[PDB]
């Protein structure tokens, strides 16, 4: 019916400028227009930009008014958003969002691309817990990898994959060097710490970084 | 511009609860205000437009519902698909505000935590840093009180705790109370005990060791 | 027609047009029925007034408190026969063609307002009252032209209703306000956006001429919003007007035998000279007031304030007297480099009281920070804008700069403006008005002891508020350079932006007495009709040539208004050129050009007055120098009558030969966008005699 297909929202830095290029197939933007919203994560809701194709009317708001310029080839039906002076706590998810003929109806979507106006780019410091005696509180225990000194949250999976289940990867903490940490931890019993070192598949998302990292006593 | 309070902005409700959600409104607002689903991790939603109108493909369990000017969506009832950030919107050539989060939790029997605690490993301690990970697993709810105790002296700041969101084995929670120090605190502070006490363990479990 | 023919494919639809002249406007039409037959109320042409209305609380009084959109218009346009136009017009700016459905939706709410307000009783016999006097009132016209207006009134109209067409508003009509109301709906809307730059963007094409445009319309959720958004918030309504002039029965004219403008009163604060309507009998009275002040020249900075203070100030109760604009009577609030003027014009019912509230307000007035900002930077772009304006323009600003005692510059206006504080001239203010003088000037259809009493009241309401004592007479004192009456003297300031190089040379006599005033008019006209055949027609150097008189500070002058970008000596040997013709041509003029060309100069003074403001404004100069001399007209003809042939040549060789001893002569060059000299404009200044000063009256 109506495809928010995105693209363009990629790489920038803070004070950095950017084009955006929305396929907003399937449907009229000389009809009901699509406009962009921020989320940042972790942030609540935003509104960032207004096209009106079949009128030329660019609205923005009062922080960033005036300094982008927004378009839409609308032959085409193609939104596009000449993002500029990007400043980096506008790292933050902007929908491609149809408004359809609603008093506020704004029922379309696009996934939205995280346009990222990051800092660093860093592979990561994998280290696991010590499982000693201690921790052996019973026979109920858990094992984990920290995925340190790192910049996007890793993926961790365990085993090339194999545990899975009762794994709590948790939200990574963006310390003050712009860099994330997160802990994976899964319960699993005192006997198999050394029987079975559960190994953590982590996966450095921008660095394209796999640290396969043993857990052991 | 206008700006709206989405009250509640977080809940707890098991699924088949009525759920009444108020955007509060600043000022007097006319039939300009939306309601969104936004799942997690997901492309947000329109939940309700016209404040009480229902958008096709979204179900007949959410009514939606113009009240006075702090509007209020009705929910009918939950599914264990509704578990998801809710906003609304303001629409105007006003500067558009939205909700400011709604998450529905479930209600469920108070789970205590897998209490564990955690030393960093050789490796990290020789990279020079001390991560004490004191360990609460599958736990409802998220509200608890975790303090650490080093060398039997409560300390704060030192403490990172990430949380881990409503579980998909339980509904549960995950906080991996982490004590933030050097390898010169390491050694230093000998004691490290992991005092928690959660809203149902308000007896305060102190999970401590030594080295 | 029997049918609408905006045929349904146009109601809410957009025409982004590409126009051939650099213009930028917006239409809203509405196709309206053929309601010449309702002229009892005309409610197209009502709403030509209330759309039109821009007043307090209006739209445009919210709008240009948002700075967008200029101005507008709203109103009746006939169409075709059977049905009319409604064509609302805009300025556009650049900036409003993001903002445009929000205007329009401003427009809409202004709409909704006047249908919340619904029907109005008092715009009815408001403007039923400014029909009857307009019409009333309505001086003459052209003949041709006139009469095939009225013609085409006379198809539409029988052998009576011909002046009388719409000029008079019968019954108050709040159903056909509902029914144009039901005219202007949302639904109803033809759009027409004017925009230059869409060359090559539009695609739809006019049949004849061939210029394109484009359908495009708008989506139904923006229609709606305009729909939805029916409510009313900052804007609202005006009122009833303060003032109706309603005396129009002429008052004679009593035992006062004079038929000029009389001094009959003088105090320490006040001066009244005063007149009564002897000539057309009209019920307006025009009314003069100049705000001397000692506080005109203290600094640039003090230039600005008094400036500024006086524009914003006249910009400020605008907003109130949009009603007396609205009623057509009209005003003046204009600086001097003395102080400041005031003009009050209209009809003499209702002035002085409409008058007090004037000067009320401007003395008791509060002061807003940062519109006033913006006012502030306005004018400091325009002192930027002011370095690149024309050299004749600059030329002009010559003869207000080295004729003085002392001005002040651009330059010295472009850092001070740095200095600017609202404070500073807020507190100014009262520094300003604690000592000012105010002379009266009062011509009308008016009494006397009524006028007393009107401007006693006024200048008791100004020692009311601020206490305004008077001055010395020696603190009215004036601000000219001496001469050493042959030596000629001439400075070059090139030019920034304009390329063309400006020259004038000057020839004070005196003041103006009536020998003095028939040697400058007669001699300086003597030689335009030659320059006009040889050095404007013959030489064409370039456009702006052109000769005239000086008459400020109560002296006499002689300028040459030349713009053209040549060598300096080259265009002062021609300039001198054309004295050496002046000088044989004149003594080739006999007798016959010589009489033909006094008369030209006698028909050039003798003409009847034709309203109060013309004759008002030579009796304004008449004020100006304090001279008053009212019959100085058939004092200066028969003077010219005692000029001779070889009474001219005795004004040429004591004053305009070569080597006269009162040879004024001085010149000022201007060069391009890229004797002896003068070295400093301090040594313009610096060793100098003065003049004797004029006797005042």
């Amino acid at each position: 019916e109506v495809q928010l297909v995105e693209s363009g929202g990629g790489l920038v830095q803070p004070g950095g400028s950017l084009r955006l290029s929305c396929a907003a197939s399937g449907f009229n933007i000389s009809s009901s227009s699509i406009h962009w919203v921020r989320q940042a994560p972790g942030k609540g809701l935003e509104w960032v930009a207004s096209i009106y194709s079949y009128s030329g009317s660019t609205y923005y708001a009062d922080s960033v008014k005036g300094r982008f310029t927004i378009s839409a080839d609308t032959s085409k039906n193609t939104a596009y958003l000449q993002m500029n002076s990007l400043r980096a706590e506008d790292t933050a998810v902007y929908y491609c969002a149809r408004h359809y003929s609603a008093v506020a109806g704004l029922d379309y979507w696009g996934q939205g691309t995280l346009v990222t106006v990051f800092n660093q780019i860093k592979p990561p410091s994998v280290f696991p817990l010590a499982p000693s005696s201690k921790s052996t509180s019973g026979g109920t225990a858990a094992l984990g990898c920290l995925v340190k000194d790192y910049f996007e949250p890793v993926t961790v999976s365990w085993n090339s994959g194999a545990l899975t289940s009762g794994v709590h990867t948790f939200p990574a903490v963006l310390q003050s060097s712009g860099l994330y940490s997160l802990s994976s931890v899964v319960t699993v019993p005192s006997s198999s710490l050394g029987t079975q070192t559960y190994i953590c598949n982590v996966n450095h998302k921008p660095s394209n970084t796999k640290v396969d990292k043993k857990v052991e006593p | 511009d206008i700006q709206m309070t989405q009250s509640p902005s977080s809940l707890s409700a098991s699924v088949g609860d009525r759920v009444t959600i108020t955007c509060r409104a600043s000022q007097s607002v006319s039939s300009a205000v939306a309601w969104y689903q936004q799942k997690p991790g997901k492309a947000p939603k329109l939940l309700i437009y016209s404040a009480s109108s229902l958008y096709s493909g979204v179900p007949s369990r959410f009514s939606g519902s113009r009240s006075g000017t702090d509007y209020t969506l009705t929910i009918s009832s939950l599914q264990p698909e509704d578990f998801a950030t809710y906003y609304c919107q303001q629409s105007y050539f006003n500067p558009i505000t939205f909700g400011q989060g709604t998450k529905v939790e479930i209600k469920r029997t108070v789970a205590a935590p897998s209490v564990f605690i955690f030393p960093p490993s050789d490796e990290q301690l020789k990279s020079g840093t001390a991560s004490v990970v004191c360990l609460l697993n599958n736990f409802y709810p998220r509200e608890a009180k975790v303090q650490w105790k080093v060398d039997n002296a409560l300390q704060s700041g030192n403490s990172q705790e990430s949380v881990t969101e409503q579980d998909s084995k339980d509904s549960t929670y995950s906080l991996s109370s982490t004590l933030t120090l050097s390898k010169a605190d390491y050694e230093k502070h000998k004691v490290y005990a992991c005092e928690v006490t959660h809203q149902g363990l308000s007896s305060p479990v102190t999970k401590s060791f030594n080295r | 027609f029997p049918e609408h023919p905006f045929q349904e494919e146009h109601l809410k639809q957009l025409y982004k047009i590409v126009p051939i002249k650099d213009i930028r406007n917006l239409y809203v039409t509405f196709p309206i029925p053929d309601l010449q037959k309702y002229y009892k109320s005309n409610p197209g042409h009502y709403l030509g007034h209330l759309i039109g209305h821009e007043g307090p609380g209006s739209l445009l009084s919210e709008l240009k408190s948002k700075g967008w959109v200029n101005t507008l218009v709203g109103g009746q346009k006939e169409g075709a026969r059977g049905f009319m136009f409604f064509i609302i017009n805009v300025d556009l700016t650049e900036e409003g063609l993001l903002h445009v459905e929000d205007i329009i939706l401003h427009m809409f709410q202004y709409i909704q307002k006047l249908r919340a307000e619904g029907p109005q009783e008092w715009v009815f016999q408001e403007l039923k009252d400014l029909n009857a006097v307009a019409f009333r009132f309505k001086d003459k016209e052209r003949p041709r032209g006139y009469t095939s207006k009225i013609a085409g009134i006379l198809h539409y109209y029988p052998l009576e209703e011909v002046l009388t067409a719409e000029y008079l508003l019968e019954e108050f009509r709040p159903d056909l306000i509902e029914m144009v109301l039901d005219k202007l709906r949302p639904e109803n809307v033809r759009v027409a956006i004017v925009s230059k730059s869409f060359e090559g963007k539009t695609d739809r094409t006019e049949e004849w001429y061939g210029t394109q445009y484009k359908q495009e319309a708008i989506p139904d959720e923006v229609i709606k919003k305009w729909q939805n958004a029916d409510l009313n918030g900052k804007f609202k309504l005006p009122t009833k007007n303060e003032f109706i002039p309603t005396n129009f029965e002429i008052l004679p004219l009593e035992k006062e035998a004079t038929p000029y403008p009389a001094l009959i009163k003088d105090t320490a604060m006040s001066k009244l000279w005063f007149k009564q309507d002897d000539k057309f009998f009209l019920p307006k009275a025009n009314l003069n007031f100049e705000f001397f002040s000692p506080f005109a020249y203290v600094d640039p900075l003090h230039s600005n304030m008094a400036y500024l203070y006086l524009e914003l100030l006249k910009d400020s109760l605008n907003e109130y007297a949009y009603a007396a604009e609205l009623a057509g009577l009209s005003y003046d609030l204009q600086n001097t480099i003395y102080g400041m003027y005031l003009s009050v014009k209209g009809y003499n019912d209702k002035q002085p009281i409409l008058l007090k509230k004037i000067i009320e307000k401007m003395a008791t007035f509060e002061i807003d920070e940062k519109r006033f900002e913006i006012i502030k930077e306005a004018y400091m772009r325009s002192l930027n804008n002011f370095r690149a304006e024309q050299p004749h323009q600059h030329a002009m600003y010559y003869l207000r700069l080295l004729m003085t005692e002392v001005a002040w510059t651009k330059d010295e206006l472009k850092e001070a403006l740095d200095d600017v504080t609202l404070p500073r001239l807020k507190a100014f203010i009262p520094q300003l008005l604690s000592r000012l003088h105010i002379e009266a000037l009062l011509h009308g259809n008016i009494t006397k002891q009524a006028a007393l009493g009107i401007m006693q009241m006024v200048e008791d309401t100004l020692i009311e508020h601020a206490h305004t004592k008077p001055l010395l007479p020696s603190q009215l004192v004036r601000y000219e350079v001496q001469l050493p009456d042959r030596g000629w003297f001439v400075y070059q300031q090139r030019n920034e932006v304009h390329n063309n190089s400006g020259i004038e040379i000057y020839y004070q006599t005196d003041m103006q007495s009536t020998s003095e005033n028939m040697f400058l008019e007669l001699f300086a006209q003597i030689i335009s009709e030659p320059a006009f055949n040889t050095l404007r027609t013959k030489e064409q150097l370039g456009y702006i040539v052109f000769s005239g008189p000086r008459r400020a500070n109560g002296i006499q002058g002689l300028r040459f208004i030349i713009q053209s970008e040549k060598p300096p000596h080259y265009l002062e040997s021609r300039v001198e050129a054309f004295l050496i013709t002046m000088e044989k041509s004149i003594e080739d003029m006999t007798e016959e050009a010589f009489q033909k060309h006094i008369q030209a100069l006698a028909i050039r003074r003798l003409d009847k007055p034709k309203k109060l403001s013309a004759e008002s404004a030579k009796y304004w100069g008449e004020i100006i120098s304090q001279q008053y001399n009212f019959d100085r007209d058939n004092t200066e003809v028969a003077y010219l009558k005692t000029l001779t042939k070889e009474d001219i040549i005795k004004f040429y060789k004591e004053m305009l030969a070569v080597d006269a001893p009162r040879r004024h002569k001085v010149s000022v060059h201007v060069l391009a966008r890229e004797p002896e000299v003068i070295q400093n404009m301090t040594e313009f200044k610096r060793g100098l005699p003065l003049f004797p000063l004029v006797k005042p009256h």
